[PDB]
């Protein structure tokens, strides 16, 4: 009787722990569940990136998921990127609604490799390029 | 004495555990036995508790008091009092000592529960007050400690229920399910926030448990007073498992997405959402649909 | 219909085997694109040249050749293996019966051992060369063949320790000591080949497979009472010693010295670099099992020949 | 045949887990090789960075800054307002096995919204984003 009682008693606990966890990777990657990046590829490996999303997909979310498919999509160690995240700062942090019409992104940033860097830093228009 | 009086131990482990707090002067979050003790979480000096692992020791530890509670009251008075009124089956003494310890916590309980709706929005089970505020991250001291209390003393009853200390029961098998039930929506409408939803149907719950329970006493000691106390009993479930338990599924139908915001933000932990929806009013309409095959019963036996 | 394949298992096998490859065939596409290429053939593959990446459908390339190693390994035995050993006129049904797996050993030894020599003398392991297995690491794309010898392998070995899971015969005496052998087998393959450690197992395969061949072929000649069994005793020992015993000592050195000071060694999880201070008592581990269990069947093979002499 | 079905089913899981293993080593080597360190400057601005061996390359650290300013500052309760600068001198990967380092590839200045005064001078002439 003892055994089932500590059985079910880490069965409840197993079940608090994974809803915690669930609730704690929600919170801090709610950009994976919300934001969906959208890509617009200009040459070999120069692609036009950042997000769309609900009123949820702020802008931190939308920095989140940016950073993570320049992270992801790329990999520096094969070839040195070349990237710049350009604010738009005429809409506010909250500015995607409900509707498909979203309108202008909050965040947009291109990326690409350092052969082609020449298109990356012509197309950030004065924006600081973070090499990596 | 430890095998005749099951509460020896658990007073000796409450006993130490609430000297050992209280020698010490530091009797803040500071000290280490203020995770079992007291709630731990509060943001400043506002009567306003955050939620943490903490709370989870908390309830380990009002378990262990629950324990010491249910076996010392029958140990000390109900059995006793079930003595006094010249109860002689073993049958009867027994199910008398669980009704009786029963109505003295619905007593408890009920009452707190409604003294915390009046002092909150709540009122008359308001149901604009559940979804307005959500989330809620942070609930009064009497609204969390009410809260804890409650589910440490309903996840002790599962534990004595899956220890099987006195295993043949007829009652098991609705029993169990309820047990069940009740520490999953309690452990979800705390996680989950929805803690200011959860108290009105926490009110309903204890104060037809109550009622339910005096006439249950009533009708064991054969008392003329049964078929009063069994009317004023349907009437009380009539009125709370069952006209405001309609009133919250209403609510989670149509005024769950209204109140309060209805978008998804997993940022904000805001799960007042259109997934969520669907999971709220199944896991109390299938509590709901118990009730009403409890009522069943009831109209049965009336 | 079913009596034939109550008694000829290898009936089943066959059918499925016949209608993945004539299905493949028929369907006259043979690229990735086709997904029975998936099953049939190693499937990633780095542009044109001959080498090939890990996958998911790796997995299901060793899951279709675990019938296939199935239906060889059974189909070899009822209409091949054991008609050859009638034809020995072999007296005793245990003894027979043992011969049948000893044979099959043999077969399978004797065809993936010089594979494996044959994949070596292509690369730069040649005699067991130290330093190569560690020059490249990762080893993140394998070679044609050498990703068909590893794949293949793998397949085999699951598909042994699954018919050992499915126990129908009695627990031999080194059923305690052959399901840890196994084991450690399907262990070391997975890890080795998942982790990158991919170029340094196959120092490890050819040492076993021609001890394994030399071993079954011992067994075979002394069930069949052969008069040339001592000298192919020698030869069996002697080779076991050099390749299970000094070549998996020189690993195992090259583990404790040449796995720092040869290659790169700083741990990096972005490139896929695992070969740092805690793979290496990972690796050392997961060897030294191995060591300790060529040394207890040293062991044995001692006590036969003290026995025998 | 049930022992089939758990071995296999044993086996399975245990390729999943370590190829998951791998992925998540690789998606998140920053948290295993990178250090974030946070020196505060006045108020809610910290001077972000981190530190690592030669695997917490220009991507780790940027990665690790990127985690720490989203997850450390909730913009619900105050819009942020931060900058990232960029170390040219050194290159993609520059931190050696010695526990001297040097200056990081990447150093950011993450502040609140009553801070951004502080920010906005510390970042200087890098662009500050808003959150
Ligand atoms: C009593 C116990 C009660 C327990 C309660 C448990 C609740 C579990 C709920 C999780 C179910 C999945 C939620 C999906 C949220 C989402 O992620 O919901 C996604 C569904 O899609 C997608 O990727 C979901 C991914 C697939 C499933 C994810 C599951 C991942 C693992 C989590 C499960 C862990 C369970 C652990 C159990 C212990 C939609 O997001 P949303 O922003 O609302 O919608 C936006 C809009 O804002 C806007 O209109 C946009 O234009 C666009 O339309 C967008 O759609
Ligand atoms: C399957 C199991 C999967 C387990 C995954 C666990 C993931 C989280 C674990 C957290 C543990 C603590 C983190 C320590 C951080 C750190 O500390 O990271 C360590 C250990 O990593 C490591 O998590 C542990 C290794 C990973 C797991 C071990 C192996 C698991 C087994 C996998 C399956 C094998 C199958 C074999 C078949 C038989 C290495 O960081 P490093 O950059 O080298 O160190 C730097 C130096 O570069 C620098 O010089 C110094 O500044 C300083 O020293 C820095 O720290
Ligand atoms: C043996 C004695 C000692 C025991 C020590 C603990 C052992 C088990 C450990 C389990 C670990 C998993 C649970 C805790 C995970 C970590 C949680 C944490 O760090 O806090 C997150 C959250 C509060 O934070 P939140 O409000 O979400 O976010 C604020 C935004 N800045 O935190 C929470 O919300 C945590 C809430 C936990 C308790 C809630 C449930 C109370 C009622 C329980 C009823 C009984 C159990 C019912 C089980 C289900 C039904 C069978
Ligand atoms: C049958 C019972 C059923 C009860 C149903 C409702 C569940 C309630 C939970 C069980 C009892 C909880 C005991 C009191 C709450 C403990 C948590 C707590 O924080 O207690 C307060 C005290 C420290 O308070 P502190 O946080 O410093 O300040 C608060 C105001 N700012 O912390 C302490 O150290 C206090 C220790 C002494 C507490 C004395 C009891 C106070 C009254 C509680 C309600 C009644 C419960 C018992 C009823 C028994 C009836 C015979
Ligand atoms: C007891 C051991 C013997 C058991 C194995 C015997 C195998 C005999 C042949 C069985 C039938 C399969 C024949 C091939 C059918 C599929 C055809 C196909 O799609 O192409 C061949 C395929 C890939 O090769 P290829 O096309 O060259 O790829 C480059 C693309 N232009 O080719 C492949 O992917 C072939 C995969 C073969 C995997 C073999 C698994 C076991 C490996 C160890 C033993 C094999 C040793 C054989 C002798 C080697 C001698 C050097
Ligand atoms: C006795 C029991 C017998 C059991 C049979 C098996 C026995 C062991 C045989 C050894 C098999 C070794 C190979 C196993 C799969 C290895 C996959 C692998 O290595 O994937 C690596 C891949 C990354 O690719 P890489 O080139 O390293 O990097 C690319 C970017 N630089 O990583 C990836 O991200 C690729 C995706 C990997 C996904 C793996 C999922 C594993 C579990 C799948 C469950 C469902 C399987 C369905 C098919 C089988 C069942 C019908
Ligand atoms: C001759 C008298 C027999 C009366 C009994 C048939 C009856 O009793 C009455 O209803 C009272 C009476 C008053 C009057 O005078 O009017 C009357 O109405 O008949 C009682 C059944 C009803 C009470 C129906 C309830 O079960 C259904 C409600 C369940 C809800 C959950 O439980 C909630 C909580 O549990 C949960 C834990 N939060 O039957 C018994 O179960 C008692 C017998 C007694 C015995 O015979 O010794 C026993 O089993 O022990
Ligand atoms: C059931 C075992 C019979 C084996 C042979 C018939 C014969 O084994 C015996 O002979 C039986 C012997 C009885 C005795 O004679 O005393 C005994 O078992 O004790 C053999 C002795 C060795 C093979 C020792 C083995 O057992 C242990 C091997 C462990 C290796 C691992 O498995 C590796 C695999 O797990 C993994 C998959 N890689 O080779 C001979 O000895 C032949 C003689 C003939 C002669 O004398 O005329 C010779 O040529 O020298
Ligand atoms: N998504
Ligand atoms: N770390």
């Amino acid at each position: 009787k003892i055994f089932n009682l500590f059985r079910v008693c880490f069965i409840s606990l197993l079940l608090i722990a994974a809803v915690e966890y669930f609730k704690y990777g929600t919170r801090i990657n709610y950009e994976w569940f919300h934001c969906t990046p959208i890509k617009e590829p200009q040459s070999g490996s120069v692609i036009k990136l950042w997000a769309r999303g609900g009123p949820s997909c702020d802008k931190r979310g939308e920095y989140k998921t940016i950073v993570k498919r320049i992270t992801r999509d790329y990999e520096p160690n094969d070839e040195h990127l070349s990237f710049c995240i350009i604010e738009n700062d005429n809409v506010p942090p909250v500015h995607y609604p409900i509707h498909e019409d979203k309108g202008e992104p909050g965040y947009v940033a291109y990326v690409g490799y350092d052969t082609d860097s020449e298109l990356v830093q012509e197309l950030c228009a004065d924006s600081t390029i973070y090499h990596m | 004495i430890s095998y005749r009086h099951a509460w020896i131990a658990p007073l000796m482990i409450l006993i130490a555990v609430y000297s050992a707090y209280f020698t010490s002067g530091n009797t803040t979050k500071t000290n280490v036995l203020h995770r079992f003790v007291a709630v731990s979480y509060q943001i400043g000096d506002t009567n306003a508790y955050g939620k943490g692992i903490n709370d989870l020791c908390f309830v380990f530890y009002y378990m262990i008091f629950f324990t010491f509670l249910r076996e010392f009251l029958m140990d000390v008075v109900i059995r006793p009092f079930a003595i006094r009124l010249h109860v002689t089956s073993k049958h009867r003494i027994k199910r008398i000592m669980e009704q009786m310890y029963a109505i003295f916590y619905t007593g408890v309980s009920g009452p707190f529960g409604i003294y915390c709706m009046y002092h909150s929005d709540l009122w008359f089970f308001n149901t604009k007050a559940m979804y307005r505020t959500y989330p809620d991250f942070t609930n009064p001291f009497l609204f969390k400690v009410f809260y804890l209390g409650q589910a440490a003393f309903w996840a002790q009853q599962a534990c004595i229920l899956v220890l099987q200390l006195e295993k043949p029961r007829k009652d098991h098998n609705e029993l169990t399910f309820h047990h069940i039930v009740t520490l999953l929506l309690i452990w979800s409408s705390y996680v989950f926030h929805f803690t200011k939803m959860g108290l009105p149907i926490y009110i309903t719950m204890d104060v037809s448990d109550f009622l339910l329970s005096f006439s249950k006493t009533l009708n064991y000691l054969d008392s003329g007073l049964a078929f009063f106390s069994f009317a004023i009993f349907v009437v009380a479930w009539i009125y709370l498992r069952h006209y405001i338990n309609l009133k919250i599924l209403w609510s989670v139908l149509t005024q769950f997405r209204t109140e309060g915001n209805y978008v998804l933000n997993f940022a904000t932990q805001q799960y007042k959402c259109w997934i969520s929806l669907p999971i709220v009013f199944v896991l109390i309409g299938a509590l709901q649909l118990v009730n009403l095959y409890w009522l069943f019963l009831i109209f049965r036996v009336l | 219909y079913r009596e034939m394949n109550y008694r000829h298992s290898w009936l089943t096998p066959f059918f499925i085997l016949v209608c993945v490859y004539s299905a493949y065939f028929l369907s006259g596409n043979r690229t990735e694109s086709n997904p029975l290429h998936m099953f049939v053939a190693i499937s990633y593959q780095v542009d044109g040249t001959d080498s090939y990446a890990k996958g998911i459908k790796d997995l299901s390339f060793v899951f279709f050749y675990m019938i296939f190693f199935t239906f060889l390994r059974e189909f070899l035995m009822d209409v091949v293996i054991r008609p050859f050993t009638v034809y020995l006129n072999v007296t005793s049904e245990h003894r027979q019966k043992r011969m049948l797996e000893q044979m099959y050993a043999i077969f399978y030894c004797g065809v993936s051992g010089p594979f494996g020599l044959y994949i070596m003398y292509h690369s730069d392991l040649w005699l067991f060369k130290t330093k190569p297995m560690y020059r490249t690491y990762p080893v993140i794309t394998n070679p044609f063949l050498f990703k068909i010898f590893y794949l293949g392998q793998a397949a085999f070995w699951a598909q042994q320790a699954c018919v050992l899971v499915l126990q129908l015969e009695k627990p031999r005496k080194d059923y305690k000591e052959l399901v840890f052998h196994h084991i450690v087998t399907l262990l070391l393959i997975w890890s080795s080949y998942v982790f990158h450690f991919t170029k340094m197992g196959l120092a490890i395969y050819i040492t076993m497979d021609v001890s394994d061949f030399f071993l079954s072929l011992s067994k075979t000649l002394n069930y069949l009472n052969s008069v040339f069994t001592p000298f192919v005793f020698g030869l069996f020992v002697f080779f076991w010693i050099y390749l299970r015993h000094v070549v998996n000592i020189r690993i195992l050195w090259s583990v404790l010295t040449e796995f720092r000071h040869e290659g790169n060694y700083v741990l990096n999880f972005a490139t896929q670099q695992y070969k740092c201070w805690i793979s290496l008592p990972i690796v050392f581990v997961l060897i030294a099992a191995l060591q300790l269990v060529n040394l207890y069947w040293l062991f044995l093979i001692l006590r036969i020949l003290y026995r025998l002499i």
